[PDB]
């Protein structure tokens, strides 16, 4: 466990900050997608007949997911399917997700790294602390305010994506 | 006795098989109709299990009379095809059909 | 049903991924020296 | 290739899609549920079967296993992949012949 | 009726539960 | 295995006489047998007066009656005890 | 087609005569299912008095069977050499048993 | 391999043996390695913490699921007409006709109708929206994370408790029945005063207004007065609607007697009282034991002081003290028994003295609830058996149990078993004879000579408790009864007009059917502890085996010589034991179902004619009932029913599974397995993937416990299927 990069390791550090930087580009791209109607037939509810018995949600009217809930999901089962394949069959070149038991830790950066910009593990490091913690903030002023979470980013970016 | 191992391994692998694939039918077929979906199940109104085969030997049997057999009059029985045979308005004999049913209970 | 994507978001991870997940970490767990 | 070939047909031919419109979609879908969980048995049975070792040329190895694992899950993607393209695309294999009556 | 909120808020209190179940299971464990 | 424990003044009252000791009676240890035998007579009588007195029992009973009724149960232990310190010589 | 097939009769005891049923040919009895009426109608027994000799012919088979049995013990035991004649045990019950049989029953 | 860490014999088993014993010894913490008593009762303690967690979370989780997907404030307007609704479903292998079907109570999703009965404990105890259910469930999940920490504290050093605080008996027993037992019921006693009552009076009580609305007008005055009576004055009129205040009383203690005369359950105002005297008679048994003060009673004086002077009992009770306080498997047997006679007697007086409102005419909810408690007691009574059994294995002590009443037994043990046989054949041959007499006799058409005795001892008690059917025209059937005189003021004309009311299960009329169902039913309690007391008692050896204790409580058997010793263990007398109680239990349930069943119906001559012969049963009651349950789906459709219709057969089918693990047994297993090693080792392309446990056949007990655990799931499953799906499609 520990000894292959999982926990409280610098390993899953990277790895959660990654994936939040994309989380959110992922969710201001879902906002500005939204916002201008690019999403087709997004108040579509998708139909039990045609799509089976996954798509049924039990709401008040329609019993069914809505079309673009489902196209969200996929676009999300894409990058999904590339996640197994890239734990799996990692690129030669790549950082792997589990580490080897014979591996040596990548040394705890503290309060921040040393101060390397481009495409240095450090500025990697303090964007993926920095958009985790901005997740943490949406999420947050989303749950005590009742305003969506694309709204939230819409006013939180000063309505410029619509 | 020298290859009793590879008998009773084959035969147990066979076992499984025709227990899965006979027994699972009617396990899958109780819960289809009981889950409200006639159309999955194994049945002649739905997916079809034909017994094919024991279909054309009764073909053949029927057809038999003055073909594979030239000199006999009737088929050996009715069960194969033929005329409803009734006797003090009683049914001695009548051909007997095999659907999916006869197809999943000849392999239990 | 008020929040009635919570069904269909947790009854196949409970039922799917959970399972899955213990049954491969105790696999690990009981299989290892 | 082979595996992951072959597990597009039954589950497109008699899933409980098969009679609707997406019935080649479902159906490769749950051929790649299936190549990923089989992928997960795979990992699972490396890890606790083989020791650490510098051999890495045979299957019954460590890294072995793992090169193995890795070449079995783009394979059986790949493999899928092409038989839902080969579906999709000619009708003959959509009605399993029953396009030439 | 209950809200989403409501239902949040017992889902943190049902996480909470599990950490603490966690940390009895691994202190029975030794 | 570990050792059992009891509350402070624990002793062992185990018997095989005609009688137990008087330590089974615990703070009425000191009682002569005459005192527990006129104790269980009066607690007899005065129990089952006041059990008499409520008997048709009413929503508003007189709490003094109810109180003397738990004489009669007492009464038992009462000769019993004059039993026993009566065959422990006291 | 209308009379039930019953060839065993109770006596009354404690109610069991409820078991005499009405089986149709103005008898009461318990319904026989094993099909020996239609074996004796198949044989060509149309009388009561053929039935009787037939259960004097088993009765006499069965004595003559029993005596065999003693004497073929007790009396005159083949020896293990007899019994191990599979040829002509063979032979004699293809053609005698089941071949004669065969032949007096088409007779 | 190092799974079983607590066994270092069964870490090193090669085969596939070591999961199942590491599973199945996992709980068993006095056998592991190295265990000291006192790590054993901290680890005890935690534990316990954690089962009483896992309760407040299962409660919460109801609560919840209620307050989130049911129809209780639909139910709470409207209780004899509405559906109970327990959760909704999800289910993706579903159907559109399956879920069209499953689309009950008033809602637009699929549910699941409730059959526990908690909505009328609920709405009874005060509860009417969702909002304080989901409250009440936040709060106890609160509980259950209080009680985890507490668990994971009282394991941490500085905070383990030492032996001689676990072993402080004389402390334990004052709190647990003054304050677990006492104070806890005075509380109850409290909530139903200050809450429950007034919102079954239409007045709503919370906690933002409790302080400011007072249970009784006068308030605490004729309380601190000795006026007490007040509090009995005005009580609710028979004219009361439940929830509402018409017809609503101001009393908050009485001791009325009987049922509300519109919920069909006993008046709130008695259930006060009687939780306020239990909690002061609780409080006082509470004080009984010497703590720190001087006063109170010791328990090992007591114990030693009780020996009778004749010598009967040989030394009496001495010794019994430190044997039970050093055993907790006697403790174990003695809770179990205990709570096992309890949830009987609670099975028993809640479907004849209902206490919540509207739940008698939930059929359903009643046969689910009896069913369900009575299972439990069987359960918990074989389990009381079993650890007393292991008890003589592993911690009796004869020298230190000299001449005791535990020794006693021991020495007489023959005679016990010996007359419990004989009483166990004596009832069994002449019930049996009984109801075989009347199936031939009702089978040659003569009814007329059936032996029908007549329950004329429970009739008589009957007659006692006030019921005039029968004319016996004693004690409280009696107008000029000493017994109808004293409590005529109190309690009589309320369970008098309760008693002799045909419109409730208070004491049901009773025919033969019923003196030969009790007698069959006294058959199978006597023969269950015959098997169970036989196990105790041979657990330390017997003329077969007298060496047995160096054994242990399980071992498969001591081979095929001196006759050949299969089923041996005390441990084999449970397993043979469980069949018992599943027959008895299943004896007992049957009862209750079809007499409730045509009683309900109107049509309790058809259970007074066919209960007399067992074809009656077969016939009237199991084959008759079956026809909705086995309709749940048919080649036409299907209906609510289904899922119970499938798990009708999915019990048939386990329970039957189970048959093969208790009939063939394990070398034939053995020998194919082996074939199949050899078969998986020569195959190509799969002997690449090897095992890493040999793969072996089950072990013998473990193979009798799993055919057990198959055997009762498919009993449970079916008969639970049975009830609830035919008293559903017969009333519901
Ligand atoms: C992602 C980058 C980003 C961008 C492009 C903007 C841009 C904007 N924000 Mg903004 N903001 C950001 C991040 C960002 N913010 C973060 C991380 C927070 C903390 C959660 C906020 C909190 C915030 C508040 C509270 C408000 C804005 C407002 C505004 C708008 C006018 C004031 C201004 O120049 O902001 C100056 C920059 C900042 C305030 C933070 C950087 C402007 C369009 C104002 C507005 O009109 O919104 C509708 C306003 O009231 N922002
Ligand atoms: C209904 C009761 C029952 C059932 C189901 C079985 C089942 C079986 N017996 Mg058995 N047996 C029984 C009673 C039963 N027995 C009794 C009472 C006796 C007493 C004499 C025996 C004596 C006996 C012997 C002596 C032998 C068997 C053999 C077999 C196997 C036959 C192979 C087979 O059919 O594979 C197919 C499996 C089944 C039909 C079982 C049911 C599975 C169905 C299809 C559903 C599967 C669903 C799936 C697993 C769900 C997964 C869900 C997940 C959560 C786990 C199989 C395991 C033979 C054997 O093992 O060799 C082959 C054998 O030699 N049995
Ligand atoms: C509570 C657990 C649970 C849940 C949530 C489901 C859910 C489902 N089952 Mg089911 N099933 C279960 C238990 C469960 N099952 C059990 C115990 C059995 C044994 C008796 C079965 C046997 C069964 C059969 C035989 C079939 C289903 C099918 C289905 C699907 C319904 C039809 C549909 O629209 O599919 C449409 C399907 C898709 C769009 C494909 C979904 C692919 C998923 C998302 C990939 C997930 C990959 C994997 C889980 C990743 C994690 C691996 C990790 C755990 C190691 C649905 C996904 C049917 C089906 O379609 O299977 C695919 C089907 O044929 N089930
Ligand atoms: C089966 C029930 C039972 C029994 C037999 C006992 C028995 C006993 N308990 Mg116990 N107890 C019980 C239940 C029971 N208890 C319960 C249920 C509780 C708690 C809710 C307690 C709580 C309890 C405490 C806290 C204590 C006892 C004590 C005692 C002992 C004191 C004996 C005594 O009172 O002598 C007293 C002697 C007399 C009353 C004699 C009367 C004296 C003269 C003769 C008076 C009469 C004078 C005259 C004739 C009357 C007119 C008077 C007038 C002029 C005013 C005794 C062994 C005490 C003890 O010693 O502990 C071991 C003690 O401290 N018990
Ligand atoms: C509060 C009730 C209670 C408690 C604390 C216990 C506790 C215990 N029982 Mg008991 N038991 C109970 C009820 C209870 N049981 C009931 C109701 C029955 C009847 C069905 C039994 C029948 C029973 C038997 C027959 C045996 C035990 C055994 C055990 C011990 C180990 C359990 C184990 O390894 O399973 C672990 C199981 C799991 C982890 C699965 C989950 C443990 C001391 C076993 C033992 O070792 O005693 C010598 C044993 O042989 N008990
Ligand atoms: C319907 C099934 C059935 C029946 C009738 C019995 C009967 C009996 N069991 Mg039993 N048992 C069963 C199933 C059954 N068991 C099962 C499934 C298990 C689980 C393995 C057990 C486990 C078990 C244990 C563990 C014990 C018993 C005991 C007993 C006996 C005492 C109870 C009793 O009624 O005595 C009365 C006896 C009977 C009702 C038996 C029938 C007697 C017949 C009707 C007399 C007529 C005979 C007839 C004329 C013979 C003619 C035959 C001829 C024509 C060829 C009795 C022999 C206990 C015992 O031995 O107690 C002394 C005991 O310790 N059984
Ligand atoms: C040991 C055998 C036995 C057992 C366990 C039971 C058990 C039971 N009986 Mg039953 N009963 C028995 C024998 C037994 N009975 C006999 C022999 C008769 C006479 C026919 C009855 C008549 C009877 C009636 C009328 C009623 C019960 C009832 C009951 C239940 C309540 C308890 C009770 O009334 O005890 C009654 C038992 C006894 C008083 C004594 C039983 C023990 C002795 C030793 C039996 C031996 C009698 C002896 C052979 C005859 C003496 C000779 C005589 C011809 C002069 C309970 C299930 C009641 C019921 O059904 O409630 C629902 C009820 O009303 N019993
Ligand atoms: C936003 C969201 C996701 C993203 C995400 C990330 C991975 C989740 C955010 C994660 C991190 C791990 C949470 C940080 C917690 C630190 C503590 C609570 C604060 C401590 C001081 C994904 C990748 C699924 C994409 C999705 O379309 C959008
Ligand atoms: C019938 C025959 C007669 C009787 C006897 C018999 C032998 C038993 C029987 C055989 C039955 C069986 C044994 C017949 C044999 C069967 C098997 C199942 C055939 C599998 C073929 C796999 C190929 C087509 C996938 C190839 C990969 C393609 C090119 C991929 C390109 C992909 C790569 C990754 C790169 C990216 C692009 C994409 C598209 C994603
Ligand atoms: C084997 C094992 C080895 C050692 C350990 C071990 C656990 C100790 C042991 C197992 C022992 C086993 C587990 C024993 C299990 C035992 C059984 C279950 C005990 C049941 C007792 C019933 C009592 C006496 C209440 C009776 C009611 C009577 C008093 C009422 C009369 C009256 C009431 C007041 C009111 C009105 C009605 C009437 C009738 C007028
Ligand atoms: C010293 C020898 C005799 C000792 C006797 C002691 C008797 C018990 C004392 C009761 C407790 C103290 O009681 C004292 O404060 C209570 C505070 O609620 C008052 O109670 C008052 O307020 C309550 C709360 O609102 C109301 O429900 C009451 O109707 C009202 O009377 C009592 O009227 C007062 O007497």
């Amino acid at each position: 466990f520990g000894g292959r990069g999982l926990g409280v390791t610098v390993n899953a550090e990277r790895w959660n900050g990654r994936h939040a930087m994309f989380g959110i580009f992922a969710m201001v791209m879902t906002s500005y997608m939204k916002g201008h109607g690019l999403i087709p037939d997004a108040d579509k509810i998708l139909d039990v007949a045609q799509w089976g018995s996954l798509a049924s949600v039990w709401d008040g009217a329609g019993n069914g997911i809505s079309n673009e809930r489902a196209i969200i999901l996929i676009a999300h089962v894409h990058v999904l399917v590339v996640s197994v394949i890239a734990a799996v069959a990692p690129f030669g070149f790549q950082d792997t997700l589990v580490k080897e038991k014979g591996y040596t830790p990548e040394a705890p950066a503290g309060l921040i790294p040393p101060f390397k910009t481009g495409l240095t593990p450090e500025a990697e490091l303090i964007n993926g602390r920095l958009a985790m913690l901005g997740i943490i903030s949406i999420v947050t002023a989303s749950v005590f305010t009742g305003t969506p979470v694309v709204d939230t980013i819409n006013l939180g970016m000063g309505k410029i994506l619509y | 006795i020298r290859h009793r191992d590879a008998i009773i391994s084959h035969l147990n692998w066979i076992c499984i098989f025709l227990g899965f694939h006979s027994f699972g039918l009617y396990i899958h077929n109780d819960t289809m109709r009981a889950l409200g979906r006639t159309q999955d199940m194994f049945s002649d109104t739905a997916i079809q299990l034909k017994p094919v085969f024991a279909q054309w030997v009764q073909s053949i049997h029927t057809l038999a009379p003055g073909n594979t057999t030239p000199n006999a009059l009737a088929t050996a029985s009715y069960a194969f095809g033929g005329d409803v045979v009734a006797v003090g308005n009683k049914v001695a004999m009548m051909p007997i059909s095999l659907g999916t049913a006869d197809f999943m209970v000849h392999h239990i | 049903m008020t929040a009635a994507y919570l069904p269909s978001i947790l009854v196949p991870i409970i039922g799917l991924i959970f399972p899955g997940l213990v049954m491969a970490f105790a696999f690990i767990y009981i299989e290892q020296d | 290739l082979t595996h992951g070939y072959f597990l597009v047909g039954p589950f497109y031919k008699l899933g409980p899609l098969r009679n609707s419109d997406v019935a080649l979609l479902s159906g490769f879908f749950s051929a790649l549920g299936l190549i990923i969980i089989l992928v997960a048995c795979l990992t699972i049975y490396g890890v606790v079967s083989f020791e650490e070792t510098e051999a890495k040329d045979q299957l019954q190895t460590a890294k072995g296993w793992r090169q193995f694992t890795s070449g079995w899950l783009v394979g059986s993607v790949g493999g899928a992949s092409f038989a839902y393209i080969l579906i999709s695309n000619i009708p003959f294999l959509q009605t399993a012949g029953m396009s030439m009556l | 009726m209950i809200s989403d909120t409501q239902i949040f808020i017992a889902l943190i209190l049902a996480l909470v539960s599990l950490v603490l179940a966690i940390r009895l299971g691994r202190a029975l464990y030794q | 295995y570990s050792p059992v424990p009891s509350p402070e003044g624990t002793k062992e009252v185990y018997w095989e006489t005609k009688a137990p000791s008087s330590d089974v009676l615990g703070i009425g240890a000191g009682v002569s047998s005459g005192n527990f035998a006129a104790s269980s007579v009066v607690a007899l009588m005065i129990g089952g007066f006041c059990t008499g007195q409520v008997i048709p029992l009413t929503s508003d009973p007189n709490p003094l009656f109810l109180i003397g009724s738990f004489l009669l149960p007492y009464s038992w232990a009462l000769h019993v005890a004059a039993w026993i310190q009566k065959n422990n010589g006291k | 087609t209308a009379v039930k097939p019953s060839a065993q009769v109770v006596w009354p005891i404690v109610g069991q005569e409820i078991l005499n049923g009405d089986v149709g040919g103005g008898f009461q009895g318990v319904q026989v299912t094993s099909g020996f009426f239609q074996i004796w109608r198949a044989s060509g027994i149309t009388s009561e008095v053929e039935l009787y000799w037939c259960a004097l012919a088993g009765l006499l088979m069965s004595g003559l069977m029993i005596f065999a049995g003693w004497f073929h013990y007790h009396k005159a035991a083949p020896k293990l050499e007899w019994f191990q004649n599979a040829e002509s045990m063979l032979n004699h019950h293809l053609s005698g048993l089941l071949g004669l049989g065969c032949l007096s029953w088409a007779g | 391999t190092k799974f079983p860490k607590f066994s270092q014999a069964l870490a090193q088993d090669p085969a596939t043996r070591r999961i199942w014993y590491g599973l199945a010894t996992a709980h068993d913490l006095e056998s592991h390695d190295g265990m000291t008593e006192e790590n054993l009762y901290q680890k005890i303690f935690a534990s316990h913490f954690g089962h009483l967690a896992v309760i407040f979370l299962w409660t919460s989780g109801n609560l919840f699921h209620l307050a989130w997907q049911g129809n209780f404030e639909q139910w709470v307007l409207n209780p004899l007409k509405v559906k109970p609704i327990a959760h909704a479903i999800w289910d993706p292998h579903f159907g559109q006709p399956a879920v069209k079907a499953f689309t009950k109570g008033g809602v637009s999703y699929p549910v699941n109708i409730a059959t526990s009965g908690v909505y009328h404990w609920w709405y009874t105890i005060g509860m009417r929206s969702n909002t304080d259910l989901y409250a009440g469930s936040l709060f106890l999940l609160f509980l259950a994370g209080v009680f985890l920490f507490a668990g994971w504290l009282h394991l941490q050093p500085k905070f383990r408790p030492g032996l001689s605080w676990f072993k402080n008996n004389e402390s334990r027993l004052n709190h647990h029945l003054s304050g677990l037992f006492g104070f806890s019921s005075l509380a109850w006693s409290a909530h139903l005063i200050h809450v429950a009552i007034p919102e079954a009076r239409g007045q709503h009580v919370g906690w933002d207004n409790f302080t400011k609305v007072a249970p009784h007008p006068a308030g605490l005055q004729p309380f601190f007065s000795g006026n007490w009576g007040v509090y009995a004055a005005a009580p609710d009129t028979t004219n009361h609607i439940f929830g509402t205040s018409e017809g609503a009383g101001t009393a908050i203690l009485t001791f009325l007697g009987g049922f509300h005369p519109q919920t069909q359950a006993l008046w709130l105002t008695d259930i006060a009282h009687h939780h306020l005297a239990i909690g002061v008679v609780f409080i006082f048994a509470g004080h009984m034991y010497r703590t720190n003060w001087g006063i109170g009673h010791s328990l090992k004086e007591i114990l030693d002081a009780h020996r009778p002077p004749g010598g009967r009992l040989g030394a009496g009770h001495k010794g019994i003290f430190e044997t039970l306080t050093n055993s907790l498997h006697f403790q174990l047997g003695l809770a179990l028994a205990s709570l096992g006679v309890i949830t009987s007697l609670v099975a028993q007086h809640m479907y004849a003295l209902p206490s919540y409102a509207f739940i008698a005419k939930d059929y359903v909810t009643q046969s689910a609830l009896y069913t369900h408690h009575q299972y439990i007691a069987g359960f918990l009574m074989v389990g009381a058996f079993a650890h007393g059994a292991i008890f003589f294995v592993r911690d009796y002590d004869p020298e230190q149990n000299k001449n005791n009443v535990l020794a006693r037994i021991l020495d007489h043990k023959e005679a016990i078993i010996s007359h419990l046989s004989w009483v166990s054949l004596f009832l069994g041959f002449h019930t049996l004879g009984i109801y075989v007499h009347n199936d031939v006799v009702v089978a040659f058409g003569t009814p007329e000579k059936q032996i029908l005795v007549e329950p004329v001892f429970a009739q008589w008690i009957q007659a006692s408790s006030g019921k005039a059917l029968y004319g016996f025209d004693v004690f409280l059937s009696s107008s000029n009864s000493v017994a109808t005189n004293a409590s005529s003021n109190i309690w009589l004309p309320g369970w008098l007009e309760a008693i002799n009311s045909g419109k409730n299960s208070l004491f049901l009329p009773i025919g033969p059917g019923d003196f030969l169902i009790h007698h069959a039913i006294a058959l199978a309690l006597h023969t269950t502890t015959l098997i169970l007391v036989k196990g105790a008692l041979d657990a330390r050896g017997s003329k077969l085996m007298p060496d047995k204790k160096d054994f242990g409580y399980s071992f498969p058997c001591d081979g095929p010589g001196r006759g050949g010793t299969c089923d041996i263990s005390a441990w084999d007398a449970f397993y043979l034991s469980m069949f018992w109680m599943l027959n008895t239990i299943g004896w007992v349930t049957f009862y209750w179902h079809w007499k409730h069943v045509t009683i309900w119906q109107g049509n309790a001559g058809q259970f007074n004619e066919s209960s007399t012969y067992i074809m009656g049963w077969l016939r009237d009651y199991l084959w008759l009932n079956s026809s909705p349950l086995i309709n749940g789906y048919n080649p036409f459709g299907m209906n609510s029913l289904s899922v119970w219709s499938w798990m009708f057969l999915f019990g048939h089918l386990i329970w039957a599974t189970g048959f093969m693990f208790l009939i063939s047994w394990r070398g034939y297993w053995q020998e194919l397995i082996e074939t199949l090693v050899w078969a998986h080792e020569r195959t190509p392309l799969a002997n690449l993937v090897r095992w890493k446990d040999k793969p072996v056949a089950l072990s013998i007990v473990q193979a009798r416990l799993v055919g057990l655990i198959h055997f009762t799931a498919g009993y449970i499953f079916t008969y639970a299927a049975f009830v609830i799906a035919s008293t559903t499609g017969k009333f519901g």
